[PDB]
DNA sequence: ATCGATCGATCGAT
DNA sequence: ATCGATCGATCGATTTTTTTTTTTTT
């Protein structure tokens, strides 16, 4: 019996810092990384009084987000026969703190990133996960209280939000899109455009995309009754080459995946690669995560140049790969932390361009046992050919000149619509 | 102090409140019967050179640790040193 | 002439003179009042004074001018340990440096006051340790029984800063614990004492009450105590005319460029080839800011180094002395993050307080370095940034701040050897990087 | 009486204010102009003013100043409410700012004293955290809805409580509630903290800070950590958590004893502490300023020539965007260049970090690591995990420049490489993920192992670092030094003129001023040569890379593709620095031939 | 603030034990103690140095396990040159 | 536990 | 006699609070 909507793009496309009491009450849509949240807690929806001398049910008030007042002299009579609130008859909802720091990628410089507020209620409730960039949809007011009996000097009702909507980093399928959709889908050569789609930016190899295709399709566990689901994440991996495009192409997988993490090698990217986390219960909860896979499961995970990682956080690179849960000895807390996550590797080979002709077991210091989690290895050349930057270079100038594949949201939509 | 002096300026006099332990409640107004039952009651408050002092020092004092037991703890024993 | 007022008075003059032989016991009996007539008298005492040479200083309002003793040197006070109860109020000698100084405390003088009606400006001074404010009412007068306006910036203000100080009157009981010292103060009083500082400052005893729960009325038993500070003793440069002249004639002075080198150590023996270039560094170089950028400074730095207990440490910690703005740090128990941007916590107000590092008091005058060879890689980097930019960037924490640091320097070296050896590479001799080096 | 005696200076400055302070009469600002103040401002129609307290100064002669002075807070209304009745008589939603400026003398916080309450004052020192911005109330609907509200009024002294006069209505009142916050007028504020300069404070005692809050436009103006003029509105604010302190602190004697302590508004800040374009379409004209560009960049230095005309390429970069979907290509430069030290190599970077705009520098060894890293910071207190920067971020679409990547080992060679792979970063330890954004024109300088030649020493082994970071830089320039006597003694000429006080007479072509403004009017283009020229660029590089096929012992390398890209941004660094769009093949040879001399520098 | 030790022991003898095991903190205080008459705390906003008149004695152990008579003096010794100077 | 405000009545004024 | 303000008895609300297991740095 009840819906709200949640509309469309309403720039606002305000940071955070920059707000004002002219944004004030009326909606303002913003940016801002997620952050730390409370769990989800049942709402007061709709108030409604057994009261206490005069007569149930009195009939349900409409309070409060959030205040909920103040039921002077009614339902009888008046008081001492006063308002109180029952369990009977009442509806609630789920509700939601948060908190949403803004973008690091978007903060400037030396300025440390402020806090803020992050309401939730309804559908929008929980659907965020802590660590996400997001946008949102809210209302900025000087709510809520004001009391804050603290302050006092100068007086003032400190500021919170809630966003009628919340999107992650930065689309669905539809009947009508998905219909003809699979029209697209009957046609076999598609797998050529696919490999077609996959980089068209890019060149570089058909082959080495080939196996970009494969993992960034993703596939079935598939489960084992009542046992092991065994491997549905593929775990890629490249060999390097210095000048090469290699890099590059996991960042058109970064947009290109619905979920994507890349913490790149370490020294490190975000974040720890593990799990460090203790509490701490006090203070204040502190707070609790996993390895840089915890953020997105499911998501392929996007990491080059393990030569450069410490071989602690390449304990877990094995690891993760291995049972497809996490875990760690830290400390008092005790879980089993389960994250499935497709997994890319591309490292530099050691030294030149190509190593040895020697076995890579000779080109990488690498362990095979830690490479051998790794299903694809993608091995990259050359030594000069004539006609090779012909094929390449013309093809790039060309790139740059501006200033066949499918288009990106249908093709980004097919792996998702696939996976799902 | 044991006893505050409060000086009623207007009706003045002398008031001796004694005050025991570590606090008191200070009289206000004027207890002075020249201000009593007269419609103006005089102002009063502690006059630090009228009113006594004693001096007042405080130790722990701890075993000697040859009567402790051999298990258990040392027991510290709060004193409180006053006057000469 | 100066119209300074605040007379700092001697103590004891009233001994051994007559008459005031009673007034120097009865100042010291009731301290307070004394001062109260002595102010004021001062005041009279400059107007017969004045009365005498008729118009003086334009004219009658210098004598408006309020006047005021501020006496010093009575008896001698025993450290504080053995302060008495019965010294409620006196005058008192005392010495210590101070360990902290807040910040100026805002205290009352009139307050100020309003009613609803008309709405009118009658106040009252706070004059008595309350404030008595009528229930009603100026303006309609009337009445009527408005509840009373108070608008404190309207009010009057004068400052009172509180300083927790530890003595050091040493002669220490033993086992008493290093006890220290509560004041207040007022006006000039106020901030006019840095921390830190051993001072004979002095003034009567004081005590007062707090409550106890600070909302119920009860106040806790015995009162709290602090300093009066009567009056205070702590211990641009303009010379006079004519040494001026001996500098212009030291100059004409054939061997002023060694004649003041032995002057300059004269405790240290030898070496003076050395003591010639410790006279060359403090007046080291001049600025060069051109049109814009340039500023090599004349900031100049030599490392001293050789012979261990050359008594090469006996220069640093004599020019120490020297420089108006100097430093000294030993190696390793100086980090670079002691050279710069301390940014620590206040902890009273408890709020992280940035601080300058020991390169930016660097900043200015001479700085000695010790243990340079075994300074820490971290150092010597903040230098090197020292040595080409003359400045210090600190982004670092909240906030970016790139801070000038021009200042001279000098290090202490001790040789590996720890003999430097005959022959051998140069350089590699000394240690340290060659860029380092250079 | 006391309403007519500000009300006096209100007329007396409300004319005043309608006078004219201008002066300078037929060139000009001929008058008035403080009515333009107004038109201007009745352009935007900000609702804030800025006014000189200088030239009240000048007309009273101060005297009516002298009521600006102490009788300031009080004496506050009298200003803007004829201002606005001049409003009233002139324009027409209102609330104004005013803002002071040129005040006769700044105080220190340790000059500050109680009389100064009340009294406008000018202060500066180095900012301290800035907090984030809350609305303040000061005036609002508060009434009770018994039996209706229709109250919104005063309240404005910081309580914010609360209504008193006709309440309810009609019953006695007082009563309760009920604030409003649909009707009211709220703006501002955030909140910070002077830190006393460092200069000022007599080591060691440290300086005492005390809270600014920033009403008004200034809001938001500050800048943490930097020192900056302030007009005073001094005022101060009951403290309940001084005790033990102790008081006296007087009471009421509903006992709430008074304690009031300072806080410094901040009413006003300044940072600090047309006919140029004609000067374009002036320089644009020359031709020979391609070279007279090059000749004016850096008169500190001494020769080095080549060298210098890329510092000025790094300050321009090619579009560093497109061609979609995409990916976006880069997009900015790179160079270290190294040589015997002494080279005074050094006078690069301190010339342009003290020239081009956020240009950032480190000793290139110790940052530590983060440093350009977050660290991660900890504690908080109450959390940890505080992820910095740090370092080399907020030189972001900037010229950033170091010393000896050897000095700083491979540990941040990583990291390093890793900035000149996906530009922007993502960081953590153990804390929340985050990818920040650094794209960073970036320099350097590594001495060599050596810091001598080893002519015959392959740049490639020659400079104690892998490949990638070499083959991602483009491109180093390598550059040696030895003695030539008649060099030795135009270095004895050249160079002592720079020790020389004068003479300092000796100038390039350019101010260095008006390139820098030139610099912006070449930084809007984004020339893209489509050319078909740019098909000549290919077998360029085909003949560029076919003769180090053989043998790989000389400057190789490969060469690299990603040379072609910088020879993509190469040609993007020519054109800015032409102004010309599309380029030409000759500027393609330009910057061709650069690479050559760039390569051949890792060539014997 | 509560002083001692040296601040303690000023204008007296200072016995000592573990004096290899002092490391650099108390190294470079007594290093500066041997500097006498001084105890230099630039640390908060204490800039003070205090007078220490204090005797120093300190006996100390050899390298591990124990002095070898291969061993030259000053390689069998934990302490620093200029410390024993 | 005491202090704080509400609120009730009553004795004077008009 | 109507109205008030005045005092008092009525009513009810406010009184403690930071140390030992940690963890990314070389
Ligand atoms: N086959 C190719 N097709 C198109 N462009 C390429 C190709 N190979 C290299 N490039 C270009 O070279 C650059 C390679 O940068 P990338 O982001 O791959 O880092 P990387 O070279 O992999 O780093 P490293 O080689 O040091 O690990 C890209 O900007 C890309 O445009």
């Amino acid at each position: 019996s009840e819906i709200h909507v949640r509309i469309s793009d309403f720039p606002t496309i305000y940071s955070l810092r920059e707000l004002r009491e002219s944004n004030l009450s009326s909606l303002v849509r913003v940016t801002g990384v997620v952050t730390r949240r409370t769990g989800v807690f049942p709402q007061l929806k709709y108030v409604k009084f057994n009261c206490l001398k005069c007569g149930s049910i009195l009939g349900p008030f409409f309070q409060d987000s959030n205040e909920e007042i103040r039921i002077s002299f009614c339902t009888n009579c008046k008081s001492k026969g006063p308002f109180r609130v029952n369990g009977e008859k009442t509806v609630y909802r789920n509700y939601q703190r948060v908190t949403l720091q803004e973008a690091p990628g978007t903060v400037p410089p030396g300025r440390l990133p402020r806090h803020r507020e992050v309401i939730l209620l309804a559908d929008l409730v929980d659907v965020s996960k802590p660590g996400e960039e997001v946008e949102v949809t809210g209302i900025y007011k000087n709510n809520y209280d004001g009391n804050l009996n603290a302050k006092n000097g100068f007086p003032v009702f400190a500021t919170i939000i809630e966003a009628n909507s919340i999107k992650r980093r930065e689309f669905s399928w539809t009947e009508e899109e998905e219909r003809e959709f699979r029209k697209i889908s009957r046609d076999r050569g598609i797998i050529d455009k696919i490999i077609s789609s996959m980089a068209p930016s890019i060149y570089g190899h058909r082959d080495i995309k080939t196996a970009v295709a494969c993992s960034l399709f993703g596939g079935v566990p598939k489960n084992v009754n009542g046992k092991h689901s065994i491997r549905g994440d593929i775990n890629v991996l490249l060999l390097g080459d210095p000048g090469t495009a290699k890099s590059q192409i996991l960042k058109y997988v970064e947009k290109t995946a619905h979920r994507a993490v890349f913490a790149t090698g370490q020294g490190a990217s975000a974040v720890g690669l593990t799990a460090s986390v203790r509490k701490d219960p006090i203070t204040k909860e502190w707070t609790l995560e996993g390895g840089a896979l915890v953020l997105a499961d499911k998501g392929v995970c996007l990491i080059d140049e393990f030569d450069k990682m410490n071989d602690q956080d390449r304990t877990s690179i094995h690891e993760a790969m291995e049972q497809q849960s996490i875990s760690i000895s830290k400390a008092g807390i005790v879980t089993t932390l389960q994250a499935r996550c497709s997994i890319i590797a591309a490292a530099n080979p050691n030294g030149g361009r190509y190593n040895s002709t020697l076995p890579l077991a000779q080109n990488v210091s690498l362990t095979e046992p830690i490479l051998s989690r790794f299903d694809i290895l993608c091995v990259v050349r050359d030594l000069v050919d004539e006609e090779a930057d012909e094929r390449l270079a013309t093809f790039v100038v060309d790139s740059h000149v501006r200033s066949s594949p499918i288009p990106q949201e249908l093709l980004m939509k097919y792996i998702h619509y696939a996976r799902t | 102090v044991e006893v505050i002096a409060y000086t009623c300026d207007q009706c003045g006099y002398e008031v001796f409140q004694e005050v025991n332990s570590r606090t008191f409640t200070p009289l206000s107004e004027c207890t002075s019967e020249e201000c009593s039952q007269n419609q103006t009651k005089g102002q009063l408050f502690m006059s630090t050179r009228a009113s006594k002092f004693s001096a007042f020092q405080e130790c722990k004092i701890q075993e000697l640790s040859q009567q402790v037991p051999v298990g258990h703890i040392p027991r510290s024993l709060n004193i409180h040193v006053n006057g000469t | 002439e100066l119209g300074t007022s605040n007379l700092n008075l001697d103590a004891r003059n009233l001994l051994a003179y007559k008459q005031t032989e009673d007034l120097y016991h009865q100042l010291l009996n009731y301290p307070q009042e004394v001062i109260s007539i002595m102010d004021q008298t001062i005041k009279d005492c400059m107007v017969s004074l004045i009365v005498d040479n008729n118009l003086d200083y334009d004219l009658d309002e210098i004598e408006t001018k309020f006047y005021k003793v501020r006496p010093y040197n009575v008896g001698s006070c025993k450290g504080m340990r053995e302060l008495n109860p019965n010294d409620i109020d006196k005058l008192i000698n005392l010495k210590g440096l101070v360990l902290r100084s807040t910040p100026v405390i805002p205290d009352m003088k009139v307050a100020f006051f309003k009613c609803n009606v008309c709405d009118h400006t009658m106040a009252v001074e706070i004059d008595r340790g309350v404030i008595q404010e009528p229930a009603r009412c100026e303006r309609i007068d009337c009445n009527e029984p408005n509840s009373m306006s108070l608008i404190h910036n309207r009010c009057s203000f004068a400052d009172k800063q509180v300083i927790k100080l530890q003595e050091t009157p040493d002669f220490v009981p033993d086992g008493q614990t290093p006890h220290s010292i509560s004041l207040c103060v007022y006006d000039e009083l106020v901030d006019s004492c840095r921390a830190g500082d051993r001072i004979e400052v002095t003034g009567t005893f004081r005590s007062i009450p707090i409550r106890a729960n600070s909302r119920q009325r009860v106040l806790k038993s015995l009162y709290k105590t602090y300093v009066d500070v009567v009056h205070v003793k702590v211990s641009v440069r303009q010379i006079t005319d004519q040494d001026l002249a001996k500098i212009r004639e030291v100059a004409a002075r054939e061997d002023l460029y060694s004649l003041l080198a032995r002057s300059i150590a004269p405790s240290i023996y030898e070496l003076e080839d050395v003591k010639k270039g410790i006279l060359l560094q403090l007046f080291g170089g001049t600025n060069k800011t051109f049109t814009k950028g340039g500023r090599y400074r004349g900031d100049i730095n030599i490392l001293l180094c050789g012979d261990p207990s050359t008594s090469k440490s006996q220069i640093l910690q004599y020019v120490h002395k020297i420089t108006p703005r100097g430093v000294y740090t030993s190696g390793k128990g100086s980090s670079a993050v002691g050279l710069t941007a301390y940014i620590t916590r206040d902890v009273d107000t408890k709020q992280l307080v940035l601080e300058s590092g020991a390169l930016v008091l660097s900043d200015g005058g001479v700085c000695c370095i010790d243990e340079f060879d075994k300074m820490s890689d971290s150092t010597r980097s903040v230098l090197h940034e020292v040595m080409e930019q003359q400045t210090i960037s600190i982004a670092k924490a909240g906030i970016i701040t790139t801070l000038n640091a021009r200042s001279s320097i000098l290090a202490s070296a001790n040789p590996i050897g720890s003999r430097y050896n005959p022959n051998l590479p140069v350089t590699e001799n000394i240690d340290l990087p060659p860029p380092l080096l250079s | 009486v006391d309403d007519v005696t500000g009300e006096k200076v209100r007329e007396a400055f409300e004319q005043f204010l309608e006078d004219f302070s201008v002066q300078s009469t037929d060139t000009g600002e001929v008058e008035k102009v403080y009515r333009a103040q107004i038109e201007f401002m009745k352009i935007y129609d900000l609702n804030t003013i800025y006014i000189d307290y200088q030239h009240l100064s000048m007309r009273e002669n101060g005297a009516l100043a002298m009521a600006i002075s102490e009788q300031y807070y009080r004496f506050l209304p009298f200003l803007q409410k004829g201002l606005r009745r001049v409003v009233r008589k002139y324009a027409p939603e209102r609330v104004f700012q005013i803002s002071f400026f040129n005040l006769p003398t700044v105080h220190r916080i340790r000059d500050i004293r109680s009389e100064k309450i009340g009294s406008l004052l000018s202060i500066s020192g180095t900012v301290t955290r800035t907090s984030e911005v809350r609305p303040e109330l000061y005036k609002a609907s508060f009434t009770c809805d018994m039996c209706r509200a229709i109250v919104d009024n005063v309240e404005q002294s910081f309580k914010y409580t609360e209504p008193t006069f006709c309440p309810n209505p009609s019953c006695e009142n007082r009563a309760f509630w009920t604030l409003n916050v649909t009707r009211s007028r709220f703006l501002d504020w955030q909140k910070v903290r002077i830190q006393e300069n460092a200069n000022e404070i007599p080591t060691g005692s440290m300086p005492r800070t005390l809270d600014v809050i920033l009403r008004g436009d200034s809001v938001e103006r500050a800048k943490p950590g930097d020192r900056c003029k302030f007009t005073g509105v001094e005022i101060v604010v009951p403290d309940v958590t001084q005790l033990g302190l102790p008081g006296v602190k007087p009471s009421s004697t509903g006992v709430r004893d008074l304690t009031y302590k300072i806080s410094f508004l901040a009413c006003h800040v300044i940072s600090i502490g047309s006919d140029e374009i004609n000067e374009l379409k002036e320089m644009v004209k020359d031709e020979h300023i391609y070279d007279k560009l090059v000749r004016s960049i850096a008169p500190a230095v001494f020769g080095h020539e080549a060298v210098k005309k890329g510092i000025l390429l790094q300050m321009l970069g090619g579009v560093h965007k497109s061609t979609v979907e995409g990916i976006k290509l880069r997009g900015d430069i790179n160079i270290c260049v190294v040589g015997d030290p002494s080279t005074s190599k050094s006078q690069f970077l301190k010339y342009v970090v003290g020239f081009a705009p956020r240009s950032v520098y480190t000793s290139g060894k110790a940052s530590s690591a983060a440093g350009l890293t977050a660290a991660v910071v900890r504690d908080e207190e109450g959390g940890d995990y505080t992820i910095e920067a740090g370092a080399l971020m907020l030189a972001d679409n900037g010229i950033c420049c170091i010393d000896e990547f050897d000095k700083m080992d491979i540990s941040d060679q990583v990291a390093i490489h890793e900035a000149m792979e996906q530009q922007t970063i993502s960081i953590a330890k153990a804390g929340i993920h985050a990818t920040l954004n650094a794209r960073t024109s970036i320099l350097a300088a590594a001495n060599p192992v050596g810091g001598r030649y080893n002519r015959k020493l392959s740049l490639r082994g020659n400079l104690n670092m892998t490949a990638p970071i070499m083959s991602r830089f483009d491109l180093f320039f390598v550059i040696l030094d030895d003695c030539n006597e008649k060099i030795d003694t135009e270095l004895a000429s050249h160079i002592v003129d720079l020790h020389m006080k004068r003479d300092e007479a000796i100038e390039p072509p350019f101010s260095a001023e008006q390139l820098r403004r030139y610099i912006k009017y070449a930084r809007t283009f984004k020339p893209i040569l489509t050319k078909e020229a740019r098909s000549y660029l290919v077998e360029k590089y085909k003949e560029l890379r076919k003769d180090d096929a053989q043998g790989f012992s000389r400057s190789s390398y490969r060469i690299t593709v990603r040379q072609l890209e910088s020879m993509i941004r190469l040609s993007e660094a020519i054109a800015r620095a032409n102004c010309v769009d599309e380029i030409t093949p000759s500027f393609i040879a330009e910057a061709y031939d650069l690479l050559r001399q760039s390569i051949i520098r890792v060539d014997v | 603030l509560e002083g001692g030790a040296l601040v303690l022991a000023d204008n007296g003898i200072c016995c000592i034990d573990e004096f290899d095991k002092m490391d650099e903190s108390d190294r470079t205080a007594i290093h500066e103690v041997m500097e006498q008459q001084t105890i230099s705390i630039s640390k908060a906003g204490i800039n003070t140095t205090l007078n220490a008149r204090t005797s120093i004695l300190a006996a100390a152990n050899p390298l591990y396990g124990r002095y070898n008579p291969r061993l030259s003096p000053l390689d069998n010794i934990n302490l620093p040159a200029a410390l024993l100077s």
